[PDB]
C-alpha cells in the first residue's frame, strides 16, 4: 500500500462493462461520476494504482476522510474522480509460503502528500535519539507488515484494490465509449449518426 | 543494449543497513521482470528476491525474510533492494538479473533470467576500510625479446575489493594481464597488473595506473618512471 | 524445492557432456539453465529443454525425462568450461531454487609452461619501510603450482607469504606471490631472488644483486 | 475422582463465537496439562490445542489458527476455548482430555492424554432450534411374559442432539434402551426409550420422563399413563 | 506428520489381532494409544510401548520397530470391540497428529434374533395432528436390517420413513423405524401394522385394529 | 500465532489483574453480534515469530 503502480493508458476504447465480471462481492463505489454515465464523458489519461489494503479499510479511502492506512500510504485529495475496485483474492494470494510478500508502512514525520509514493530506506527516527542503523529503541523499520494465512476471517483477507483517476486537459480525442451501434437499416427515411453527422 | 548498471555497496558493520540501486537502460522498464541474486565467491548464486513487471513481489529465500525489502520504481528506472540486519552469511556478488519474457496477463508462474550485470560486493565484517598504496614498479632494462619489459602497479593495504585499475581514461583494452589479489593473513589485499610495455622511445602509454577503490575513495594519479 | 548437481563432470573433447539436475516430483515444471564464465557475467542457454535463446549455438540442448534434465552439449571445446547451474521455481513455496553448479573442465589439454616475470622494489619506497617485493608468474593450463622463494640465496619460508591459489583466466591458470620478510634493507647481498616450482621442469629467474 | 465437567455448546450461526469451558474437579489445576481435542460423529478424532501445567500454548493444528484462542485460568480451575468464525467444517464433540506426567522441568516434549471427560456438541448451521414434543407412549395392555410391557417418552422435532433423558431424578440405573436419533429428512430427530415396566399394581416408576434440551431449554414433566 | 492406519481389522476370539501404525521415520519419538468404546468416552490402553496404564490387564501389549508400532492384544474377547487410536507428537510441526482409527470388530460371535416391540400412537395427540407412529425392534448382533412396513395390510413405502442405520449398544446392533404417512386418521381398518425383516427368518407383530 | 497480544480496551486493566476475554471489541455504537466486520474486530492482535 506504501508502493503503488501507476499504470499510464494511452489512446484506446475502455470499456467500463468487464469490471463486474470477476468473482463476487466487489465493490464498484464511485466518487463524482456513475457506472451508467462512465461510457459518456471523455478523458485523455486514465491512472490504475493497485495496492493490497484489506479490513475495515476501504470505507475511509475517499477524498476527506482519515484513517490508519490512507494517512500515510495513499492520500487522496477533493477533486477525485474515478471507481474503486476491491475484489477478493484469498485463493492465489494467501499462501503459507510467505507471509511478508505483502508490506505495510506507520506513521512518518509529516502526512503524505497527496498522490505521492513515499518510498523509503531509512529508519524511523523518534525525534532526539541516535539510530545509526540498528534495531534498538525508539528507532525501528516503521514498516509493520501483517501476514496472510488462509483461515483469518472475512475481515482480513487479502483484497486487490485498485483506484482509477481520471483527468481532463488540453488533449486530443482521447479514449471516450467503447462504441455505439443500432444495426443499421436501408429501407426508409430515418435517422443517421455517421460519426458526427447527425 | 542492455545495461543494467548497479550501484550501492561496500563494506559495512554487522547490524546496519545500506540501500543498493539498479539503473536499468536500453529496454522499457514497465514490461520486464528484475530480480535480486547473490553469488558468494566460489560458492554458487543464490537468488534473494525479485519483482514482476508492475510494483509486485514475488517473494524471498528462507533465509532473508522479515529483514530484505524490496522496491520498484517506475520513474526513475531502477530497482532497489533495502538489507536489515546484515550478519556475518551476507557477504556475496548481489547481481540484477531482468526476465525474457513479457509477463502476459493470462499464463503460468516461470521466471527465468536473461540478461545479467557485474554485481556490487556487498562485504559485511567488523574490519575498516584501508587506503590503498600504487607504487610505480620499476621498467628494468633487460632486453631480450621486443616487448619483454613491463610496468605495473603495486596496489596493496585495502580491506574491500571493488578493485578497478585504468590506464589513460578507461581504455587501452590490449594485454593487460590482473592478477587477482590474495589476504595475507591480515585482512589487507594486494593488486598488480602486467602490460605489454614496447620499447619505450617516447612513443609508449602515458604512465599511469587509475586506481578507484569506492569503500576508500581516493583518486591516485602516480606516474611510473624506469 | 532441493536440486542436486554433480560437483565436478569432466569429458574430454571428443563426446558429449552429461550434467542432470534431479528432483522429488519435477517432471511437468520448466527446468532453466545457466552458464557463466569465471570472472564475468552469467550468460544464458537452453531453457525449458525445447528451445535455445539467439546467439546460442545448435551444440547446446536440453531434454528433461520423469526426474532428470539433462543438459547434453555436443562437441565441447577448451572455451566452454563454465559453471553450468540449473534453475527451477517450484511454485509451492514461492521461491528460485538454484543448486551447486558443476564445474565442466575438458579433460586433455596440452600443456603450458608458466613465465616468471620478477619485478624488484620500486624507486620510491626505499625512503620509507614497505618491503613489497612482488614476484609474478604468467598463464598456465597445468595448475597446483608451488612457488618457492629463494630469499639471500637460502631457502627463506619462515616470513610472511601469500601463496594465493591459481584462478582462471581465459582457461589458464595463473597466481602471484609475495615475500619481503627483510628489514626492509633487501639490497644485502647474493642476489636475492625467486623460484616457480612446476610439475617437472622449474623455471629460474633472477634480479640484479642490488 | 477426577471430574472433568465441560460446559458450553450448541446451535450457533456460522461466523459466530462462543465460550467452551472445562471446570476440573480432583485433581491439582497446576502440575497437570489440559488439551482440547474435538471428534466428528464416525469419523475419527483431532486436536484442536492444548496448555501445559502454567499459562503456556502448545499449539494448534493447521485449520484453526488465528480463529481458535485457549485460555487457562488455574484461580478457577477451569480450561477455555474460545472460537471465532466458526463454518461448517466444526461440528464435532469438543472433549476435554488430561495429561498424566506432571511435567517435570527438564524432559522432552511428549503429551498423552489419561483422563477423558463427555464433550460438548457444538453444532454449526443455519437452521434454528426447535421445541422437543414429549408423548407418553401408551403401555398397552398385551401381557404373556412378565416385564412384557414397556413404556416410553417419543421426543421429536428437536435439531440439537444434546438429549438427555431422566425417569424419577436422575436415577434408576435399569435397563433403559434410549434409541439413537435419526434426521428424519428434515433436519429434526426422534429420541425413544424402553423400560422393564414390570405388572403395574401401583408398585412401579412414578411415570416421568424430564427430558433436557439446552438449545431449546424447556422443563417437560408430564406424566404416562396407560 | 501423517499417520496411516488400517481402515478394519478383524480376528476370531482364538488368536490375537494386528493394529499398526507407520509414518515416515516414527523410530524414536514415542508412540501412544487410546481405547474409545462406541458412545462412550476414550479409555486409555498400552503407551509408549513400554508399559500400561493402572487397570488395563497385561492382555494389552505394544512394540515399535522402525517405522511400525504394533499393538498386539492378546485373547480379544467380545467387548473388546472399539475404535484404537495411536498418537504421535511430531515436535517438528508442535502439533499432535491423530489417525483414522481401527474399528476392530471380533469375527464368529453368535447369532442373536432381535425382536420387535410396537407402540401404537398415544392418547393424547389424537386431539392434534402429530402422525409419530413408532416401530421399535430390540438389540441383534447381526447387523443389517430392513424393517419393512406394513401400513394398513398393504406394502406402503412411499411416505415419510427414517430408516436409521445399526448404532452400536453393548456390542449389540439397533435401530428404529418410523412411518406415518396416514391422514393423522390412521384408526381406519385392517391393523396397521410394523414387520422385521432380518437375514433368513423374519419377525412380525401387529397392534389392534382400532 | 503461538503467542498472544492484546490491545485498547474499553478501560485501563486495574494493577495485578487478568483480562482473560472472549468477548469481541465494540467501537461504541455499532452491532457486533459475534462478526468480524467494520469497527467490531478481536482486539487480540498477535506477532509472528521467525
Amino acid at each position: 500500500v506504501y508502493a503503488w503502480n501507476r499504470k499510464r493508458i494511452s489512446n484506446c476504447v475502455a470499456d467500463y462493462s468487464v469490471l463486474y465480471n470477476l468473482a463476487p462481492f466487489f465493490t464498484f463505489k464511485c466518487y463524482g461520476v456513475s457506472p451508467t454515465k462512465l461510457n459518456d464523458l471523455c478523458f485523455t489519461n486514465v491512472y490504475a494504482d493497485s495496492f493490497v489494503i484489506r479490513g475495515d479499510e476501504v470505507r475511509q479511502i475517499a477524498p476527506g476522510q482519515t484513517g490508519n492506512i490512507a494517512d500515510y500510504n495513499y492520500k487522496l485529495p477533493d477533486d477525485f474522480t474515478g471507481c474503486v475496485i476491491a475484489w477478493n483474492s484469498n485463493k492465489l494470494d494467501s499462501k503459507v509460503s510467505g507471509n511478508y510478500n505483502y508490506l505495510y508502512r506507520l506513521f512518518r514525520k509529516s502526512n503524505l502528500k497527496p498522490f505521492e509514493r513515499d518510498i523509503s530506506t531509512e529508519i524511523y527516527q523518534a525525534g532526539n535519539k541516535p539510530c545509526n542503523g540498528v534495531a534498538g529503541f525508539n528507532c525501528y523499520f516503521p514498516l509493520r507488515s501483517y501476514s496472510f494465512r488462509p483461515t483469518y476471517g472475512v475481515g482480513h483477507q487479502p483484497y486487490r484494490v485498485v483506484v482509477l483517476s481520471f483527468e481532463l486537459l488540453h488533449a486530443p480525442a482521447t479514449v471516450c465509449g467503447p462504441k455505439k451501434s443500432t444495426n443499421l437499416v436501408k429501407n426508409k427515411c430515418v435517422n443517421f449518426n455517421f460519426n458526427g453527422l447527425k | 543494449e542492455v545495461q543494467l548498471v548497479e550501484s550501492g555497496g561496500g563494506l559495512v558493520q554487522p547490524g546496519r543497513s545500506l540501500r543498493l540501486s539498479c539503473a536499468a537502460s536500453g529496454f522499457t522498464f514497465d514490461d520486464y521482470a528484475i530480480h535480486w541474486v547473490r553469488q558468494a565467491p566460489g560458492k554458487g548464486l543464490e537468488w534473494v528476491s525479485g519483482i514482476t513487471w508492475n510494483s509486485g513481489t514475488i517473494g524471498y529465500a528462507d533465509s532473508v525474510k522479515g529483514r530484505f525489502t524490496i522496491s520498484r520504481d517506475n520513474a526513475k528506472n531502477s530497482l532497489y533492494l533495502q538489507m536489515n540486519s546484515l550478519r556475518a552469511e551476507d557477504t556475496a556478488l548481489y547481481y540484477c538479473a531482468k526476465h525474457h519474457q513479457i509477463a502476459v496477463a493470462g499464463d503460468a508462474e516461470d521466471y527465468y533470467f536473461d540478461y545479467w550485470g557485474q554485481g556490487t560486493l556487498v562485504t559485511v565484517s567488523s574490519a575498516s576500510t584501508k587506503g590503498p598504496s600504487v607504487f610505480p614498479l620499476a621498467p628494468s632494462s633487460k632486453s631480450t625479446s621486443g616487448g619483454t619489459a613491463a610496468l605495473g602497479c603495486l596496489v596493496k593495504d585495502y580491506f574491500p575489493e571493488p578493485v578497478t585499475v585504468s590506464w589513460n581514461s578507461g581504455a587501452l583494452t590490449s594485454g593487460v594481464h590482473t592478477f587477482p589479489a590474495v589476504l595475507q593473513s591480515s585482512g589487507l589485499y594486494s593488486l598488480s597488473s602486467v602490460v605489454t610495455v614496447p620499447s619505450s622511445s617516447l612513443g609508449t602509454q602515458t604512465y599511469i595506473c587509475n586506481v578507484n577503490h569506492k569503500p576508500s575513495n581516493t583518486k591516485v594519479d602516480k606516474k611510473v618512471e624506469p | 524445492y532441493e536440486l542436486t548437481q554433480p560437483p565436478s563432470v569432466s569429458v574430454a573433447p571428443g563426446q558429449t557432456a552429461r550434467i542432470t539436475c534431479g528432483g522429488n516430483n519435477i517432471g511437468s515444471k520448466s527446468v532453466h539453465w545457466y552458464q557463466q564464465k569465471p570472472g564475468q557475467a552469467p550468460v544464458l542457454v537452453v531453457y525449458d529443454d525445447s528451445d535455445r535463446p539467439s546467439g546460442i549455438p545448435e551444440r547446446f540442448s536440453g531434454s528433461n525425462s520423469g526426474n532428470t534434465a539433462t543438459l547434453t552439449i555436443s562437441r565441447v571445446e577448451a572455451g566452454d568450461e563454465a559453471d553450468y547451474y540449473c534453475q527451477v521455481w517450484d511454485s509451492r513455496s514461492d521461491r528460485v531454487v538454484f543448486g551447486g553448479g558443476t564445474k565442466l573442465t575438458a579433460l586433455g589439454q596440452p600443456k603450458a609452461a608458466p613465465s616468471v616475470t620478477l619485478f624488484p622494489p620500486s624507486s620510491e619506497e626505499l625512503q620509507a619501510n614497505k618491503a613489497t617485493l612482488v614476484c609474478l608468474i604468467s598463464d598456465f593450463y597445468p595448475g597446483a603450482v608451488t612457488v618457492a622463494w629463494k630469499a639471500d640465496s637460502s631457502p627463506v619460508k619462515a616470513g610472511v607469504e601469500t601463496t594465493t591459489p591459481s584462478k582462471q583466466s581465459n582457461n589458464k591458470y595463473a597466481a602471484s606471490s609475495y615475500l619481503s620478510l627483510t628489514p626492509e634493507q633487501w639490497k644485502s647481498h647474493r642476489s636475492y631472488s625467486c623460484q616457480v616450482t612446476h610439475e617437472g621442469s622449474t623455471v629460474e629467474k633472477t634480479v640484479a644483486p642490488t
